[PDB]
Protein backbone atom coordinates (compact mmCIF):
# COMPACT_ATOMS: atom_id res chain seq x y z
CA UNK A 1 0.00 0.00 0.00
CA UNK A 2 1.57 3.23 1.23
CA UNK A 3 3.56 4.01 4.37
CA UNK A 4 2.69 7.30 6.04
CA UNK A 5 1.59 8.36 9.52
CA UNK A 6 -0.60 11.46 9.19
CA UNK A 7 -1.14 13.30 12.46
CA UNK A 8 -2.94 16.60 13.01
CA UNK A 9 -0.52 18.87 11.16
CA UNK A 10 -2.09 20.71 8.23
CA UNK A 11 0.33 23.55 7.51
CA UNK A 12 -0.53 26.32 5.06
CA UNK A 13 -3.77 27.85 6.34
CA UNK A 14 -5.35 31.17 7.31
CA UNK A 15 -7.21 32.09 10.48
CA UNK A 16 -10.60 32.69 8.90
CA UNK A 17 -9.98 29.42 7.08
CA UNK A 18 -9.47 27.08 10.03
CA UNK A 19 -12.75 28.35 11.47
CA UNK A 20 -14.57 27.08 8.37
CA UNK A 21 -12.90 23.67 8.17
CA UNK A 22 -13.51 23.22 11.90
CA UNK A 23 -17.06 24.56 12.10
CA UNK A 24 -17.77 22.35 9.10
CA UNK A 25 -16.67 19.24 10.99
CA UNK A 26 -19.41 19.94 13.52
CA UNK A 27 -17.43 18.03 16.14
CA UNK A 28 -16.86 19.41 19.66
CA UNK A 29 -13.32 19.43 21.07
CA UNK A 30 -11.93 19.12 17.55
CA UNK A 31 -8.35 20.39 17.70
CA UNK A 32 -6.05 20.86 14.70
CA UNK A 33 -2.48 22.10 14.23
CA UNK A 34 -1.61 24.49 11.40
CA UNK A 35 1.34 26.65 10.36
CA UNK A 36 0.73 30.38 10.84
CA UNK A 37 1.05 32.84 7.96
CA UNK A 38 4.59 33.99 7.17
CA UNK A 39 4.95 33.88 10.96
CA UNK A 40 8.49 33.68 12.39
CA UNK A 41 8.79 30.24 13.95
CA UNK A 42 5.25 30.23 15.30
CA UNK A 43 2.17 28.00 15.38
CA UNK A 44 -1.54 27.99 16.22
CA UNK A 45 -3.81 25.52 18.02
CA UNK A 46 -7.38 25.76 16.73
CA UNK A 47 -10.16 23.97 18.61
CA UNK A 48 -13.91 23.77 18.02
CA UNK A 49 -15.50 24.35 21.43
CA UNK A 50 -18.72 22.48 22.22
CA UNK A 51 -20.31 25.88 22.84
CA UNK A 52 -22.55 26.92 19.91
CA UNK A 53 -22.61 30.53 18.70
CA UNK A 54 -26.36 30.76 19.34
CA UNK A 55 -28.15 27.46 19.85
CA UNK A 56 -28.69 23.94 18.46
CA UNK A 57 -27.77 24.58 14.84
CA UNK A 58 -25.14 27.32 14.83
CA UNK A 59 -21.48 26.63 13.94
CA UNK A 60 -19.57 25.73 17.11
CA UNK A 61 -17.19 28.46 18.27
CA UNK A 62 -13.50 28.27 17.38
CA UNK A 63 -10.76 28.94 19.93
CA UNK A 64 -7.66 30.40 18.27
CA UNK A 65 -4.56 30.26 20.48
CA UNK A 66 -1.12 31.35 19.30
CA UNK A 67 1.58 28.82 20.18
CA UNK A 68 4.89 30.60 20.76
CA UNK A 69 8.26 28.87 20.34
CA UNK A 70 11.34 29.00 22.57
CA UNK A 71 14.34 27.45 20.84
CA UNK A 72 12.42 24.51 19.42
CA UNK A 73 10.04 24.25 22.38
CA UNK A 74 6.52 25.67 22.50
CA UNK A 75 4.46 27.55 25.08
CA UNK A 76 1.08 29.25 25.48
CA UNK A 77 1.29 32.55 27.35
CA UNK A 78 2.83 30.45 30.10
CA UNK A 79 6.27 29.95 31.63
CA UNK A 80 6.03 26.22 30.92
CA UNK A 81 7.21 24.61 27.68
CA UNK A 82 6.83 21.47 25.57
CA UNK A 83 9.20 19.51 23.33
CA UNK A 84 6.81 20.07 20.42
CA UNK A 85 3.17 20.38 19.38
CA UNK A 86 2.95 16.71 20.33
CA UNK A 87 4.04 17.05 23.96
CA UNK A 88 2.14 20.33 24.23
CA UNK A 89 -1.18 19.27 22.70
CA UNK A 90 -1.09 15.83 24.31
CA UNK A 91 -0.51 17.35 27.74
CA UNK A 92 -3.50 19.56 26.93
CA UNK A 93 -5.63 16.74 25.52
CA UNK A 94 -5.83 15.38 29.07
CA UNK A 95 -5.90 18.65 31.01
CA UNK A 96 -7.10 21.45 28.75
CA UNK A 97 -6.41 25.13 28.12
CA UNK A 98 -7.97 27.88 30.23
CA UNK A 99 -9.09 31.12 28.58
CA UNK A 100 -8.79 34.36 30.56
CA UNK A 101 -12.52 34.72 29.88
CA UNK A 102 -13.28 31.58 31.86
CA UNK A 103 -13.56 28.74 29.35
CA UNK A 104 -11.71 25.41 29.19
CA UNK A 105 -10.91 24.07 25.72
CA UNK A 106 -10.96 20.29 25.36
CA UNK A 107 -9.16 18.17 22.76
CA UNK A 108 -10.74 14.72 22.41
CA UNK A 109 -9.94 14.16 18.73
CA UNK A 110 -7.88 16.02 16.10
CA UNK A 111 -9.02 17.10 12.64
CA UNK A 112 -8.13 15.04 9.57
CA UNK A 113 -8.44 16.30 5.99
CA UNK A 114 -9.70 13.47 3.81
CA UNK A 115 -13.11 11.79 4.07
CA UNK A 116 -13.91 8.24 2.94
CA UNK A 117 -17.51 8.39 1.72
CA UNK A 118 -18.85 10.73 -0.94
CA UNK B 1 -15.07 44.14 3.44
CA UNK B 2 -12.44 41.45 4.02
CA UNK B 3 -11.67 39.03 6.85
CA UNK B 4 -8.85 41.05 8.41
CA UNK B 5 -8.29 38.20 10.84
CA UNK B 6 -9.59 36.33 13.88
CA UNK B 7 -9.47 37.05 17.61
CA UNK B 8 -7.46 34.78 19.91
CA UNK B 9 -9.14 33.79 23.18
CA UNK B 10 -6.67 35.00 25.81
CA UNK B 11 -5.35 32.63 28.48
CA UNK B 12 -4.97 32.50 32.26
CA UNK B 13 -1.24 32.11 32.91
CA UNK B 14 -0.65 35.28 30.85
CA UNK B 15 -1.70 38.73 32.13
Amino acid sequence: GSSGSSGWYHGHMSGGQAETLLQAKGEPWTFLVRESLSQPGDFVLSVLSDQPKAGPGSPLRVTHIKVMCEGGRYTVGGLETFDSLTDLVEHFKKTGIEEASGAFVYLRQPYYSGPSSG
Amino acid sequence: MDNQGVIYSDLNLPP
